[PDB]
């Protein structure tokens, strides 16, 4: 042990599943920490920074992964069906911890099972107070919400704050946040601190108080019936909105349409839509993955992998989630990893183990 | 079964008093009590009392919830500290001014294995001489559990709105 | 009497010298306003909003300027040499007010002179407190300062604010702003708005209080020599090689821990002073960003290149051109009002004519040519 972290090879992925801080902790647990050269370049973590923290630098991904008992990475490994057989590089009997997307990607789970790899899908972390520190959905969504506002401000041709000047006043930007989960809340905070007037809406009831606790105002004064009924008090505010930020996901199913093409026609030109739910079909039908499309005078922005647009802050937090999940199972003496099966964090997240698919949702 | 105090009684406890740790949480954000909180901090600081802020990783309802609202209210970064940095200092602090936090301070997180909050690290506010909670009623936090700190000798319960109470606490100073 | 505003034909210029509010005031002064069709599209000002305000729409640039007694542009008009002749479109004997760039651009001036056109170069506004309302340098550089931070945030792979989280603390970005004029002050405010720790430096002594009022921490260098730094007009002078080394040494302690460097420093009639050399950027952290707002006047960083982001030594050096046009929808109404406040004191009550007061120091310093005679002492 022998824990390895390769470079992320999927297009546009600049995150890495390590930091120098976490390297120091891993050798303290009794690990030889190996990492592929160039792995942290997108995250602004040089090979010298990892070496100074105690890691060994391997020249290729195969060398990095050959002898590794534990493997950490961010996105799921590529299979031979995708052209790059990354699971083949993982040692037989080893442990993989990553964002697997296991419930939507059975082929990688099958492929890992063929080599008897024990895979821990980090997205399936149980929602308990103890495992908040292990939670990659929260750590990565949070930065994506911040980014949404930075992207919106970059695409917008007016300034966010009100400015009272000698030559006249320019008003503040008006922001509307659809979906007030982790991303939406940080988008509300970032928009508000930049000086924007911020409205927000959500289906859940407790959200209204959360929106107000960041100084926003919640849209409500007074089956498919959410979509038809909601957009009336919302439409009033949407017509005045400069930046619309949509963050709503339904877990498993495609994303709910919160802004129709009809609704974007009634928006003022120079407006921008940030669709953070674009990878699940979008909250706007006009959005296209990896593209900024202009229609009806409105920019519909649909960047992929928004956490990787904050890769240098995202990667340390991801590596910490991995460390916080890992650390309780290292027997300090006798240099071993014993993943306790009574543990809810272990049982909820384990997908396959010792050559057999373990998770109830994935079993035959 | 709770020692229920008021704005007047809670005020002079903090006046002298050599060291104060402010522990803000979700109720501080809900009330928007943060301009009034830094006001109070400046009233403590100018007299000569040591003021610091102890921020729990999951205080409020989002990552960095307390940070943005304290930044808005112009509390400086050099006075704000994370859990692992500040947990030792509660032993030396006279008062733990808990403003709208609850789950964040609950010692059932390390005592009671049956609870949903068990194993989450917490701020050790109990080690301070007195614990001033500001909180409207006896209702639970997010986790839905009772705090045993509410009803033990060293604690004082201030039943009110966090902005209203803190403004009322600033009166008596 | 008639006024006209064409659309900006120059590559990338999304601004316009008009707004619906300004149209209404010109109609009140007694002007028929003929804006070109789709002139405010880049500034998100519709033709309808101009029409309802009291303007008329014209189909082409030539039709808008055909009978126009006065013309407002943003940038100088393109000559026949440049690609397409806008200077010929303007009616002979009319008056022209824009950021003409008179001192650097002499061919455009003599072309306007040869058609008897009276040109008013708005960058040559005297720096007097009553003329802040009509000063195009301040209105546009203020928005450029805001935009530098947005540009910085966009090119940076980390977040600006401090956030205590369950996954660990994300520290605040450290920003350093070189030169605290109008742009630098707005860069401090906007960076502090986003939760960054902001350092700043300048040669002028009075700006130290301004940095501290915005919550930044000032970098002092030569407090003795900073009292002999500001001119009578309020602008900086060339400090010399010895101060450059003194400054570079003092700023190094903070620049090695800086994430975003915004450089705004300018000296009238001179190349922009070098504040971050290639030796200094090699000392910086990888992933760091430099925003060179002085890139069109040489650059405060030699590595910066006009209209491009340059990546070198692990650092992005950003050098966009025409930074106010990246905020064109806010920049344009303010540019229009700068022109209105310059023009308004010279329109008669019920004569229906314009008499630019030749006595006024505001008027004399601005004028370039008039009736085929270059009046400016250039
Ligand atoms: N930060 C994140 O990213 C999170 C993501 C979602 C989940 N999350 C959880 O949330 C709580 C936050 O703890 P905190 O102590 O800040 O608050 P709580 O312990 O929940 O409760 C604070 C108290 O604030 C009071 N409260 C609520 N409103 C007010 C006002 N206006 N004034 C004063 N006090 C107020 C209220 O009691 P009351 O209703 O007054 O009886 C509450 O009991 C914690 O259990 C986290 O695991 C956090
Ligand atoms: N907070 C924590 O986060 C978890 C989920 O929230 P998250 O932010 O991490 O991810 P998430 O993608 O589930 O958040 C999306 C947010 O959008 C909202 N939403 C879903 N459909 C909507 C619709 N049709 N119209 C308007 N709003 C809609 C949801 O209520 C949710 O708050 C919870 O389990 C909780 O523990
Ligand atoms: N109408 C008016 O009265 C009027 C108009 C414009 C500006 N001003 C004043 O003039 C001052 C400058 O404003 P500006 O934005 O036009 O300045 P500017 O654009 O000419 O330059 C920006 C800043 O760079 C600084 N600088 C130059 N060389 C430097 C170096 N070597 N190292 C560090 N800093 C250096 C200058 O001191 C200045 O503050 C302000 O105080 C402003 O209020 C007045």
């Amino acid at each position: 042990m022998k824990i390895a972290i390769p470079k992320e090879r999927r297009p546009g992925e600049d995150r890495v599943a390590i930091s120098p801080e976490v390297v120091k902790k891993l050798v303290g647990l009794g690990f030889e920490v190996i990492v592929e050269q160039g792995a942290g370049v997108g995250a602004s973590i040089t090979d010298d920074a990892l070496t100074a923290a105690g890691a060994t630098i391997a020249s290729t991904a195969a060398q990095a992964l050959s002898q590794a008992d534990v493997v950490w990475k961010v996105q799921r490994p590529m299979t031979a069906e995708e052209g790059t057989d990354e699971v083949a590089l993982i040692k037989e009997g080893a442990v993989l911890m990553c964002h697997l997307g296991a419930l939507t990607n059975r082929p990688v789970v099958e492929a890992l099972t063929k080599r008897k790899i024990t895979a821990y899908a980090m997205e399936l972390m149980p929602r308990i107070s103890r495992a908040q520190s292990m939670d990659i959905l929260s750590s990565q969504s949070n930065l994506a919400g911040y980014r949404a506002v930075i992207d919106g401000a970059y695409e917008f041709a007016r300034a966010f704050p009100m400015m009272m000047t000698a030559a006249g006043t320019v008003p503040p930007a008006r922001v509307l946040v659809f979906g007030v989960g982790v991303a939406g809340l940080q988008a509300i905070a970032t928009a508000k601190r930049l000086g924007a007037v911020v409205m927000a809406t959500d289906v859940r009831a407790a959200t209204k108080e959360q929106v107000e606790s960041l100084g926003g105002k919640f849209i409500t004064v007074d089956g498919e019936e959410f979509r038809k009924k909601q957009a009336e008090a919302v439409l009033k505010e949407l017509v005045k909105t400069d930046i619309a930020i949509t963050t709503a996901l339904i877990p498993g199913k495609p994303a709910p349409v919160l802004i129709t093409e009809e609704m974007v026609t009634k928006m003022k030109p120079g407006s921008v839509i940030i669709d953070l739910a674009v990878e699940a079909g979008g909250n706007c039908p006009l959005s296209e993955p990896g593209k900024i499309v202009v229609k009806h005078g409105v920019k519909i922005v649909g960047h992929t992998n928004v956490p990787s647009r904050v890769a240098a802050d995202a990667s340390p937090l991801f590596a910490k989630n991995l460390l916080n999940f890992l650390t309780p199972h290292v027997d300090k003496d006798t240099k071993t990893l014993v993943m306790k099966l009574e543990d809810e964090t272990v049982s909820g997240t384990c997908v396959t183990r010792d050559g057999a698919i373990v998770h109830p949702a994935l079993t035959g | 079964s709770v020692k229920a105090g008021s704005a007047e009684d809670a005020a002079f406890i903090m006046k002298n008093a050599s060291k104060v740790i402010i522990v803000p949480g979700y109720g501080m954000a809900v009330a928007q009590a943060q301009h009034a909180l830094r006001e109070m901090a400046d009233v403590l600081k100018k007299e000569g009392v040591e003021v610091s802020y102890a921020i729990h990783p999951v205080a409020g309802r989002m990552p960095g919830h307390m940070n943005v609202l304290l930044a808005e209210a112009n509390v400086p970064y050099d006075e704000v500290f994370e859990l692992e940095e500040i947990n030792s200092s509660f032993q030396t602090a006279d008062v733990a001014f808990v403003i709208g936090a609850n789950d964040v301070t609950n010692p059932a997180a390390k005592t009671d294995p049956s609870s949903p909050i068990y194993g989450m690290p917490i701020l050790d506010v109990e080690k301070a001489g007195t614990v001033l909670f500001i909180k409207r009623s006896m209702a639970s936090g997010y986790a839905g559990v009772e705090n045993e700190l509410f009803f033990r000798n060293n604690t004082m319960m201030l039943f009110g709105d966090a902005k209203k109470m803190t403004e009322q606490i600033v009166q008596a100073m």
